[PDB]
C-alpha cells in the first residue's frame, strides 16, 4: 500500500542525513581531535 | 605432554566444526521444508 | 651506442605509425 | 658512460627475435588464398 | 591404426575408457581423507608459523 | 558490570515491540509454509 | 605415410602485425635503459 | 500476499541493525573531551 | 534426489540475492572482513603496536582512522584469537593487532568466494566466464601487496594498514625506500589503469555521439529497447570519425570490447609482479652507469639524481616514527637537509 | 519479480513505521550508551584521554616480545596507578 | 585459420604427438641442466670455500648437485676443500654429460613418436577413435611415483644405497654429505630436521603406492566423472597446473625462510639471520667464553673463524640486491680476501662505543655510535655549524683484534671514519675489487634469485589454473552463447531455479 | 682473451639477418599451392 | 586504383633453404674468428 | 663468449645435417 507518501519519506530521511553528518563536522572543531 | 598452544589448537579445531556443523544443519533443514515443486 | 640504440628504436616506432595509418587494411562494408 | 656490455645484444635480440616471428606468420598468411 | 609389440602388452591398461562407478561411489570416503589431509597441513603450517608449539620441536637453525 | 545491560534493553524493547506487531502476520507466513 | 588428421593452418592479419610490432618495440624502448644500466 | 521474512530480510538487517548501533556510538563520541 | 540435490535446489534458487554454493564461503568471509574493519576503525586503537590513534573513539576522522598492522615483534604470526599470543583474551587480541590478520585472511577467502560466485552464476545463466577471468587481476594485486610483500620482509608490520591516510603512508614509504616509481613494472601498471580509464571514457563518448534517432525526445535515453536486434549507434560513422581525427580506428566490436578487458587486467598483473620482487628488496632503485660517473663528476646533475636526494630525505625524516621498534635516535646534526630549510 | 515484496510498498506502509519508529531510536540510544557509560573503552582496551602515558612517562608502551605480549601489555597498564 | 595463441591445440586429440611434444620439452629441459652445469664448471673458483664459496659466484645448479651428494670434480678438487679425492664417474662433469647424453635420446624418441603417431594403442577399441583412459593412467603414473618416492628416501637418503644429503651445524661451518636416519617423532615435522625429510619420502612413498593401487582398480564415481569432465584431457591440465603452483609457493618460502633442504653453505645466509643478529650472538658468546678462561682480548677475537665472521656481515644479506644488478655477488663489493679484524671504538674518556648497524631496508644509513645503554655519543655530522658529537671533539679511536690488523690502533679522524663507515655493514673484510671491476654496489645471492623466480612463476601459473579450468567447465560456450536463448531463461522470478527449465 | 666487444653482435646479426630472410621466403612458399 | 599487372609471386623450395642456411652458417664459422680477432 | 659462439654455430650446422637428410624433399619419378 501507499499510505505515507514517498516524497515525504525521502525528505525526512534526507533531512536526517544532514542532521547526523552536520554533527560529525561539528565534532571536528571541539573535544577530541580538534588540536586544542 | 600437552602444551597450551596444542590445547588451544583443539579449541579452534572444535569451534570451526561447530560453526560448519550448525551452518549445514540449518541450511539442510530449510532446504527440506521449502522444496522446489516440479 | 646507447643513444644510437634509443634513437633507432624511436625511429622504428615513428616508421610503424606511417605504415599503420596509410597502409592499413582498408575498412570494408559488406 | 659505463653501461652493460651485453645490453646492446640483449636489446638487439629483444627486438629481432619476436619481430621476425610475427613477420614469418604474416607473410605466409598473405601468400595463402 | 597400426599395431606394435609393446602397445599390446600395454593394451589392457588403455581400454576401459569412460567406464564409471554408479552414483556417488566412494565419494563420502574420499571426503574424510581430504578432512584428514586438511588438518594435517594445518598442523605443519602452524608449527612452521610458531602458532603451535610442541615439546621437543625447536623450530630453529639450532637443531 | 551493570553497563553490560543498560545498553541492550533498547535492543530488547525494540525487539520486544517488533514481535507483538507482526506475529499474527508471521504465524500466517509459516502456517502457509507447512 | 598418411597425412595427419589434426593439422590446421595459422594466420596473422595485417592489424595484428602492427599491434605485435608496436608492443614489441615500446617494450624494448622501455626496458633498454635497464638492460644498459 | 507477500512473505515477511525472507533471505532478503536477513541480508538487510545484517547491515541495518549493526549500522544504526554504530551511528549512536559515533554521535556520542562527538561530546568526549580531553 | 538425495539430501545433496535438495540442498542444491535451495542454494541455486532465483531470489533477490542469489546464494549458491559460493555463498557459504563468500557471505560470512565478506561480512566479517567488512564488519571487522568497521569495528576496528570505530573503537580499536593502535597505541601498543604503532604508538598511534586510529579510531573515532580517540578523535580520528574518516581520513585518519585505520586498522593498523601488528607490531614488528609479532613476526608473520597468524594471530589467532585462540593462538599463543592472545591466549583467548579478546581485549588483548585487539590491542596486539589481531583485527588486521582477521581482516586480511577472512578478506582473502572472501575474494575467493566472489570469484567462485562469478563462475557459478555464469554457468547457470549460460554465458562465458570472462568476467570471472578479469577478476583475477584484483586478486593478484591483493595477494602480492597484502600477503606476499610482508611475508618477504620481517613481519606484517610493513604491510598496508587498512585506512585512507595509512595507505598514503604506504605510497610514500615505497618511494623513499624502494624508489617504486622507477620500477618498469609499475610503469606498465600505470599504463593499464590510465589506459583503461582512457578507453572507458572514449568508448562511452563515442557511443553516445554516434547514436541513431530511434525516438523523438531530446533526451535520447528512452529510444532503446533491450529486446531490439539493431545496433543503437553507427559503427561505420564512428570508424570514419576516428580514422580522420586520430589516424586509426576500431572496425570490429568483438575485438574492441576484448581490448577493453585486456588493457586494465594486464596492467594490474604487471604491478603485482613488481612488488613481489619488492618483498625481497629486489628494487629498481639505481642506474649503475649514472652513479659511477656522478661520483667522480661533481657537475653531473640529472632529474634522476635529484629524486634520490628526496628519498634520502624521506628515509631519514620518517624512520624513527614509522619504525619505533628499531629505537632510531637521530641527532640534529646527522639529518640530511638543504640550505636554510 | 522474484516474489519478495517491493521496498516501496514497505517503507511507505504505516505498519513499517509503527514498528521502526522505535527500533531505530532504540538502537541509536543503544549506540550512545555503549560510549557514554565507558564500556567501549574496556571491551576493546582503547586508552582514555588520560590513559596514554603516565605523569612523567613519555615513551610509547610498545610491545617488544611476541609470546609474552599479553603480559608486557598488562605490565604497562599497572604503571598508570 | 588458427590464431598464434592456439597453434599448439592440434595435439588435444593426437596422443602420439602429444607424447612427442612432451618428449621435446623434456629433452629441452635436460639439455639446459647439462649446459648450465658446464658453463658453471668453466667459471668456478674452488680455491677458497671460506671467503669465496659457490654462493658468492652466482652458482645456480652447482648447489643442487652438491645437495644430493655430488661434490667432487674430475680435475681433482672438492667443494669442501679436500684434494686427493676420486669421485668416480658421478662427478660434476659426469652428471652434466649424463644430462647431455640423455637429452639426445629423447630428441630421437620425439622424432619416432611424431612420425608414427597412428598407433592402435591410442584408439578406443569399441569406437575406433582416439581415447585415453586418464583415470587408470593416473593410478599407473602415481604408482610409479610412490615407488620412486619410497626408494629415494629408503636408499638414497638413508645411505643404505646412496650418498645421503648435505647436513651442517646450525652456524653453517662444517658442512658435509652424510646419511641421515628418519625421524618418526614430532620433530620430524620440524623444517630444520634432516631426518624428517627422509621419513617423509618413505611414509608418503608408501601412501603413494596404496593410493596408486586404489586409483588403478577402482573406477571414479558417475557424478565426479561428470562434474570434473574426466573425459576431457584439459581437466588434468587445470588440476596439474593447480598442484604445480602450489608446490612453487612452498619451495619459494622454504628457500627464503630457510629449511633443512636449503643449507646456508650452498646458497648463502638468509635475510632474518641479519635482523636477529643470529651470527653476532654466537661470535660474542665465544669471545666471552675465551675471556672467562683467561685469554687476552687479542686472543679471544683471534679464535673467531673467518667463516663465522663472514656470515655476520650485510654484504651476504639476500635482501640487499637490485632487480637489474646482474652478476655474481663478487661483482658487487669484490672478491673477499681476508678478515681485517674486529673493530673496537672508544672516545677520549675510554669507554667502548658501538656503531649502529644498517637495516636491510635502507640503501644508505648514517654513522651513529651509541654506548652500552644506547645513548648517542658520536656520529659523522651533516651540518657541522652546530655539531656536538663529531669524531674530533669526542676523540674517537679505533682498535682491531684478530684478523690482519690485530693489535693495530688508529687515531686520526679521517681513517677512523673510514672503518666507522664499514662497521655499519658488520665485520670488516678486505676485498679484491680489481679482478672483476667491482662497482661496490651490493647484489643478492642465489637464494634471492631462486625465491624471486619461483614466487613470480607461482603467481603466473595461478592464471593458468583458472583459465584452463574455465576452459573445461565452459567448453560448450567457448565459441559463444546459444544463439537462440530468450529473455525467459534469464528473466527473474520465472524459473524457480536459475537455468533449470524443469521448474517453470 | 681480450677480443673485440662488437664481435659478438657482429656474428649474431651476421647469422640471424640472412637466416630469417630465407625462412620467410620458404614458409610463404609452402603456404601457397 | 586498379592493381598492378607486373606482380609475380616469390618461391624458395626446401632444398634451397638448406643450401642457404648452410652457406651463411659456414661463412659465419669462418669469419667469426676474425670478428672477435 | 667466443667459445660459446663457436660451438653454437657448430651445433647448428650439425642440426642442419639431421634435417637435410631425414627431412629432405623426396625426389619422385615421372
Ligand atoms: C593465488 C591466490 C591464492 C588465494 C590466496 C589464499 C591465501 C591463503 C592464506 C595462506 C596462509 C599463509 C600463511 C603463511 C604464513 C607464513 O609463511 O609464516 C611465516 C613462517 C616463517 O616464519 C618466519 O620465520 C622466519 C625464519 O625464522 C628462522 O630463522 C630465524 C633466523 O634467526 C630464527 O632462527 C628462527 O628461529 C627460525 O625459525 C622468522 O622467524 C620470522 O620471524 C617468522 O615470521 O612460515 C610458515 O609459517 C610456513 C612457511 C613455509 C610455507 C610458505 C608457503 C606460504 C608462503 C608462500 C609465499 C612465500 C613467499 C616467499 C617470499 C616471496
Ligand atoms: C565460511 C566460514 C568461515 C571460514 C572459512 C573462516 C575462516 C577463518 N576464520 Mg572465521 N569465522 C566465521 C566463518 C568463517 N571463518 C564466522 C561465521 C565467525 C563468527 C562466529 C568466525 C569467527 C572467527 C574468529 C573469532 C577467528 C576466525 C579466524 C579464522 C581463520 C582461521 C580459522 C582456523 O584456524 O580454522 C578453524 C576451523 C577449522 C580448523 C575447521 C576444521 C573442522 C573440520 C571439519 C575437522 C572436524 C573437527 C573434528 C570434529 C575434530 C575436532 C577436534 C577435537 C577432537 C578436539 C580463517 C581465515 C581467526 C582469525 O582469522 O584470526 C586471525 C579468529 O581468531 N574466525
Ligand atoms: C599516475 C599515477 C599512478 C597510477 C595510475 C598508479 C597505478 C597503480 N599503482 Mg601506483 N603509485 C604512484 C602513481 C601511480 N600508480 C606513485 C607516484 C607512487 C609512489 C611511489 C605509487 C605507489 C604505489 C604503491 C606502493 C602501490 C601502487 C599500486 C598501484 C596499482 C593499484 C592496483 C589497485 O587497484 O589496487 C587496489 C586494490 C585492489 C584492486 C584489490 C581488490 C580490493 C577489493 C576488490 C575491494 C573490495 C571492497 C569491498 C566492496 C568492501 C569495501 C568497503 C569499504 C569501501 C568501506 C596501480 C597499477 C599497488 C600495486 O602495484 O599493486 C600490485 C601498490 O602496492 N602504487
Ligand atoms: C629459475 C631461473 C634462474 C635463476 C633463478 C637463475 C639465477 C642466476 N643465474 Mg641464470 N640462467 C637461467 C635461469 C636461471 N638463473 C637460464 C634459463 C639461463 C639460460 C639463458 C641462464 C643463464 C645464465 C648465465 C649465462 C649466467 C646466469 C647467472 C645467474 C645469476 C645472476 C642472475 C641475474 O643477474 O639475474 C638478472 C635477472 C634479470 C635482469 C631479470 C630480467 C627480467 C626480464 C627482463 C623481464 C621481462 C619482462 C617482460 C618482457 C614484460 C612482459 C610484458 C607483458 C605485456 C607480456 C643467478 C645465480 C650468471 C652467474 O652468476 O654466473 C655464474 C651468469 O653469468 N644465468
Ligand atoms: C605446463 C603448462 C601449460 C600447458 C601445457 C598449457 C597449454 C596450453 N595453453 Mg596455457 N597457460 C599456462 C600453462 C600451460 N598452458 C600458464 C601458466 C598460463 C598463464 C600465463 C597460461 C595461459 C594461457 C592462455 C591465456 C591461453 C593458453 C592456451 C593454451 C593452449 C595453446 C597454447 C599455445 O598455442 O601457445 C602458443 C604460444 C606461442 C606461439 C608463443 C608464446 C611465447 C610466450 C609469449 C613467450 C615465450 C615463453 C618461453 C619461450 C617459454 C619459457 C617457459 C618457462 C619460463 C616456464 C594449450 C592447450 C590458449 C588456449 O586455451 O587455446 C585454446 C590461451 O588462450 N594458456
Ligand atoms: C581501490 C580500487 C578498487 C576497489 C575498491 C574495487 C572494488 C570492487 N571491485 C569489484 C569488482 C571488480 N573489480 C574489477 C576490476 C578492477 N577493480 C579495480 C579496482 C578496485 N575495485 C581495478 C583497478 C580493476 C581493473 C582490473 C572487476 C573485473 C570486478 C568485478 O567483477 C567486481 C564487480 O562486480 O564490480 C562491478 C567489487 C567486488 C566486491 C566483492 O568482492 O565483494 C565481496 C567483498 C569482500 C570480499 C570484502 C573485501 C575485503 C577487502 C579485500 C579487505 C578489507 C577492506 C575493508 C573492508 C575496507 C578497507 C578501507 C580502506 C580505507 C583500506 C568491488 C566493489
Ligand atoms: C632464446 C632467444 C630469444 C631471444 C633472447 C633474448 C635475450 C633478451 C633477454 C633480455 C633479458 C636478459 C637480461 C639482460 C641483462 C643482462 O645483461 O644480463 C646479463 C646476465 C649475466 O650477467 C653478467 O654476469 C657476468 C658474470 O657471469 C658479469 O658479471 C657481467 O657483468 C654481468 O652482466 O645474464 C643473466 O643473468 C641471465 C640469467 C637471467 C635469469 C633470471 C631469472 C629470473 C628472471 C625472472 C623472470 C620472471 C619474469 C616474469 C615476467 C613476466
Ligand atoms: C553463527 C551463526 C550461524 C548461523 C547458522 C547458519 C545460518 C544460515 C541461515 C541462512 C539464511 C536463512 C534463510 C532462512 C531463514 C529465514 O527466516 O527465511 C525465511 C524462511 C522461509 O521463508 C520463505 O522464503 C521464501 C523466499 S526466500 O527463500 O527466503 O528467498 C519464500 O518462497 C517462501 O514463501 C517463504 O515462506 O522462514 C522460515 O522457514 C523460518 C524457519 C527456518 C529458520
Ligand atoms: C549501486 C548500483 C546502482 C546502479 C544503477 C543503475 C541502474 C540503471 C538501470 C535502471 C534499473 C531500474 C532503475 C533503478 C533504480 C532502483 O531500482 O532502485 C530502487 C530499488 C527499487 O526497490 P523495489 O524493488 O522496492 O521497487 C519497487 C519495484 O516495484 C520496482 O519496480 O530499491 C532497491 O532495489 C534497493 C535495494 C536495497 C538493497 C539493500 C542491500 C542488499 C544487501 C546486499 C546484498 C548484496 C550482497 C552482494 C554480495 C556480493
Ligand atoms: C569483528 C568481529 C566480529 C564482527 C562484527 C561485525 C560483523 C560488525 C559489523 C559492524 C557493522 C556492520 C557496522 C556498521 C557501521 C556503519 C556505519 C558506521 C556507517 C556509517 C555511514 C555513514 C556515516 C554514511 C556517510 C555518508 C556517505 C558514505 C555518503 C553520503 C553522505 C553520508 C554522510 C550519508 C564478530 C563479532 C563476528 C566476531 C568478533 C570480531
Ligand atoms: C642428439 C644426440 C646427441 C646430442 C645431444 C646434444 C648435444 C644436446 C644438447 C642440448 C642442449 C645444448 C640444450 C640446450 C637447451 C637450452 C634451453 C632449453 C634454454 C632455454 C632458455 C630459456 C627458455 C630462457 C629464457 C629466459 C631468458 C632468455 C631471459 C631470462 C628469463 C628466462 C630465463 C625465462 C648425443 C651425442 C648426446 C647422443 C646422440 C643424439
Ligand atoms: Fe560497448
Amino acid at each position: 500500500g501507499g499510505r505515507i507518501p514517498l516524497w515525504i519519506v525521502a525528505t525526512v530521511a534526507g533531512m536526517g542525513v544532514i542532521v547526523i553528518v552536520g554533527l560529525f563536522f561539528y565534532g571536528a572543531y571541539a573535544g577530541l581531535g580538534s588540536s586544542l | 605432554t600437552i602444551t597450551p598452544s596444542l590445547k588451544g589448537f583443539f579449541i579452534g579445531l572444535l569451534s570451526g566444526a561447530v560453526v560448519l556443523g550448525l551452518t549445514f544443519a540449518v541450511l539442510i533443514a530449510i532446504s527440506q521444508i521449502d522444496k522446489v515443486q516440479r | 651506442m646507447e643513444t644510437i640504440t634509443y634513437v633507432f628504436i624511436f625511429a622504428c616506432i615513428i616508421a610503424l605509425f606511417f605504415f599503420a595509418i596509410f597502409f592499413r587494411e582498408p575498412p570494408r562494408i559488406t | 658512460m659505463e653501461v652493460n656490455q651485453l645490453g646492446l645484444i640483449a636489446t638487439a635480440l629483444f627486438v629481432l627475435v619476436p619481430s621476425v616471428f610475427l613477420i614469418i606468420l604474416y607473410v605466409q598468411t598473405e601468400s595463402q588464398q | 591404426a597400426r599395431r606394435t609389440w609393446l602397445g599390446d602388452i600395454l593394451r589392457p591398461l588403455n581400454s576401459e575408457y569412460g567406464k564409471v562407478a554408479p552414483g556417488w561411489g566412494t565419494t563420502p570416503l574420499m571426503a574424510v581423507f581430504m578432512g584428514l589431509f586438511l588438518v594435517f597441513l594445518l598442523i605443519i603450517l602452524e608449527i612452521y608459523n610458531s602458532t603451535l608449539i610442541l615439546d621437543g620441536v625447536n623450530v630453529s637453525w639450532k637443531a | 558490570d551493570w553497563r553490560v545491560l543498560v545498553v541492550l534493553l533498547p535492543v530488547l524493547l525494540a525487539a520486544g515491540w517488533a514481535v507483538r506487531n507482526i506475529l499474527p502476520y508471521a504465524v500466517k507466513q509459516v502456517q502457509k509454509l507447512l | 605415410m598418411e597425412p595427419n588428421p589434426n593439422r590446421q593452418p595459422v594466420e596473422l592479419n595485417r592489424t595484428s602485425l602492427y599491434l605485435g610490432l608496436l608492443l614489441i618495440l615500446v617494450l624494448a624502448l622501455l626496458f633498454s635503459s635497464y638492460f644498459f644500466n | 500476499s507477500y512473505p515477511i521474512f525472507t533471505v532478503r530480510w536477513v541480508a538487510v538487517h545484517t547491515l541495518a541493525v549493526p549500522t544504526i548501533f554504530f551511528l549512536g556510538a559515533i554521535a556520542a563520541m562527538q561530546f568526549i573531551q580531553r | 534426489r538425495g539430501w545433496f540435490d535438495i540442498l542444491d535446489d535451495w542454494l541455486k534458487r532465483d531470489r533477490f540475492v542469489f546464494v549458491g554454493w559460493s555463498g557459504i564461503l563468500l557471505f560470512p568471509c565478506a561480512y566479517l572482513a567488512l564488519g571487522g574493519w568497521l569495528t576496528g576503525t570505530t573503537f580499536v586503537t593502535s597505541w601498543y603496536t604503532h604508538g598511534l590513534a586510529s579510531s573515532y573513539l580517540e578523535g580520528c576522522n574518516f581520513l585518519t582512522v585505520a586498522v593498523s598492522t601488528p607490531a614488528n615483534s609479532m613476526g608473520h604470526s597468524l594471530l589467532l584469537l585462540w593462538g599463543p599470543e592472545a591466549q583467548g583474551d579478546f581485549t588483548r587480541w585487539c590491542q596486539l593487532g589481531g583485527l588486521w590478520t582477521f581482516i586480511a585472511l577472512h578478506g582473502a577467502f572472501g575474494l575467493i568466494g566472489f570469484m567462485l560466485r562469478q563462475f557459478e552464476i555464469a554457468r547457470l545463466v549460460g554465458v562465458r566466464p570472462y568476467n570471472a577471468i578479469a577478476f583475477s587481476a584484483p586478486i593478484a594485486v591483493f595477494v602480492s601487496v597484502f600477503l606476499i610483500y610482508p611475508l618477504g620482509q620481517s613481519s606484517w608490520f610493513f604491510a598496508p594498514s587498512f585506512g585512507v591516510a595509512a595507505i598514503f603512508r604506504f605510497l610514500l614509504f615505497f618511494q623513499g625506500f624502494h624508489n617504486w616509481t622507477l620500477n618498469p613494472f609499475h610503469m606498465m601498471g600505470v599504463a593499464g589503469v590510465l589506459g583503461g580509464a582512457l578507453l572507458c571514457a572514449i568508448h562511452g563518448a563515442t557511443v553516445e555521439n554516434t547514436l541513431f534517432q530511434d525516438g523523438e525526445g531530446a533526451s535520447t535515453f528512452r529510444a532503446f529497447n533491450p529486446t531490439q536486434a539493431e545496433e543503437t549507434y553507427s559503427m561505420v560513422t564512428a570508424n570514419r570519425f576516428w580514422s580522420q581525427i586520430f589516424g586509426i580506428a576500431f572496425s570490429n566490436k568483438r575485438w574492441l570490447h576484448f581490448f577493453m578487458l585486456f588493457v586494465p587486467v594486464t596492467g594490474l598483473w604487471m604491478s603485482a609482479i613488481g612488488v613481489v620482487g619488492l618483498a625481497l628488496n629486489l628494487r629498481s632503485y639505481d642506474f649503475i652507469s649514472q652513479e659511477i660517473r656522478a661520483a667522480e663528476d661533481p657537475e653531473f646533475e640529472t632529474f634522476y639524481t635529484k629524486n634520490l636526494l628526496l628519498n634520502e630525505g624521506i628515509r631519514a625524516w620518517m624512520a624513527p616514527q614509522d619504525q619505533p621498534h628499531e629505537n632510531f635516535v637521530f641527532p640534529e646534526e646527522v639529518l640530511p637537509r638543504g640550505n636554510a630549510l | 519479480t522474484t516474489g519478495e515484496r517491493p521496498f516501496s510498498d514497505i517503507i511507505t506502509s504505516v505498519r513499517y513505521w509503527v514498528i521502526h519508529s522505535i527500533t531505530i531510536p532504540a538502537l541509536f540510544i543503544a549506540g550512545w550508551l555503549f560510549v557514554s557509560t565507558g564500556l567501549a573503552y574496556d571491551v576493546f582496551g582503547t586508552p582514555r584521554p588520560d590513559s596514554y602515558y603516565a605523569q612523567e612517562q613519555r615513551s610509547i608502551p610498545l610491545v617488544t616480545d611476541r609470546f609474552e605480549a599479553k603480559q608486557q601489555v598488562e605490565t604497562f597498564l599497572e604503571q598508570l596507578k | 585459420g588458427l590464431p598464434w595463441y592456439r597453434v599448439h591445440t592440434v595435439l588435444i586429440n593426437d596422443p602420439g604427438r602429444l607424447i612427442a611434444a612432451h618428449l621435446m620439452h623434456t629433452a629441452l629441459v635436460a639439455g639446459w641442466a647439462g649446459s648450465m652445469a658446464l658453463y658453471e664448471l668453466a667459471t668456478f673458483d674452488p680455491s677458497d670455500p671460506v671467503l669465496n664459496p659457490m654462493w658468492r659466484q652466482g652458482m645456480f645448479v652447482l648447489p643442487f648437485m652438491a645437495r644430493l651428494g655430488v661434490t667432487g670434480s674430475w680435475s681433482g678438487w672438492s667443494i669442501t676443500g679436500e684434494t686427493g679425492i676420486d669421485p668416480g664417474f658421478w662427478s660434476f662433469e659426469g652428471v652434466a654429460l649424463a644430462h647431455i647424453v640423455l637429452s639426445g635420446l629423447l630428441f630421437l624418441a620425439a622424432c619416432w613418436h611424431w612420425v608414427y603417431w597412428d598407433l592402435e594403442l591410442f584408439r578406443d577399441p569399441r569406437t575406433g577413435e582416439p581415447a585415453l583412459d586418464l583415470p587408470k593412467m593416473f593410478g599407473i603414473h602415481l604408482f610409479l611415483a610412490g615407488l620412486l618416492c619410497f626408494g629415494f628416501g629408503a636408499f638414497h637418503l638413508t645411505g643404505l644405497f646412496g650418498p645421503g644429503m648435505w647436513v651442517s651445524d646450525p652456524y653453517g661451518l662444517t658442512g658435509s654429505v652424510q646419511p641421515v636416519a628418519p625421524e618418526w617423532g614430532p620433530d620430524g615435522f620440524n623444517p630444520y630436521n634432516p631426518g624428517g625429510v627422509v621419513a617423509h619420502h618413505i611414509a608418503a612413498g608408501i601412501v603413494g603406492i596404496i593410493a596408486g593401487l586404489f586409483h588403478i582398480l577402482v573406477r571414479p564415481p558417475q557424478r565426479l566423472y561428470k562434474a570434473l569432465r574426466m573425459g576431457n584431457i584439459e581437466t588434468v591440465l587445470s588440476s596439474s597446473i593447480a598442484a604445480v603452483f602450489f608446490a612453487a609457493f612452498v619451495v619459494a618460502g622454504t628457500m627464503w625462510y630457510g629449511s633443512a633442504t636449503t643449507p646456508i653453505e650452498l646458497f648463502g645466509p638468509t635475510r632474518y639471520q641479519w635482523d636477529s643478529s643470529y651470527f653476532q650472538q654466537e661470535i660474542n658468546r665465544r669471545v666471552q667464553a675465551s675471556l672467562a678462561s683467561g685469554a687476552t682480548l687479542e686472543e679471544a677475537w683471534s679464535a673467531i673463524p673467518e667463516k663465522l665472521a663472514f656470515y655476520d656481515y650485510i654484504g651476504n644479506n639476500p635482501a640487499k640486491g637490485g632487480l637489474f644488478r646482474t652478476g655474481p655477488m663478487n661483482k658487487g663489493d669484490g672478491i673477499a680476501q681476508a678478515w681485517k679484524g674486529h673493530a673496537v671504538f672508544r672516545n677520549k674518556e675510554g669507554e667502548e662505543l658501538f656503531v649502529r648497524r644498517m637495516p636491510a631496508f635502507f640503501e644508505s644509513f648514517p654513522v651513529i655510535l651509541t654506548d652500552k645503554n644506547g645513548v648517542v655519543k658520536a656520529d659523522i655530522p651533516f651540518r657541522r655549524a652546530e655539531s656536538k658529537y663529531s669524531f674530533e671533539q669526542q676523540g674517537v679511536t679505533v682498535s682491531f683484534y684478530g684478523g690482519e690488523l690485530n693489535g693495530q690502533t688508529f687515531t686520526d679522524p679521517p681513517t677512523v671514519k673510514s672503518y666507522a663507515r664499514k662497521a655499519i655493514f658488520g665485520e670488516i673484510f678486505e676485498f679484491d675489487t680489481e679482478t672483476l671491476n667491482s662497482d661496490g654496489i651490493f647484489r643478492t645471492s642465489p637464494r634471492g634469485w631462486f625465491t624471486f623466480a619461483h614466487a613470480v612463476f607461482a603467481l603466473l601459473f595461478f592464471f593458468g589454473h583458472i583459465w584452463h579450468g574455465a576452459r573445461t567447465l565452459f567448453r560448450d560456450v567457448f565459441s559463444g552463447i546459444d544463439p537462440e536463448l530468450s529473455p525467459e531463461q534469464v528473466e527473474w522470478g520465472f524459473y524457480q531455479k536459475v537455468g533449470d527449465v524443469t521448474t517453470r
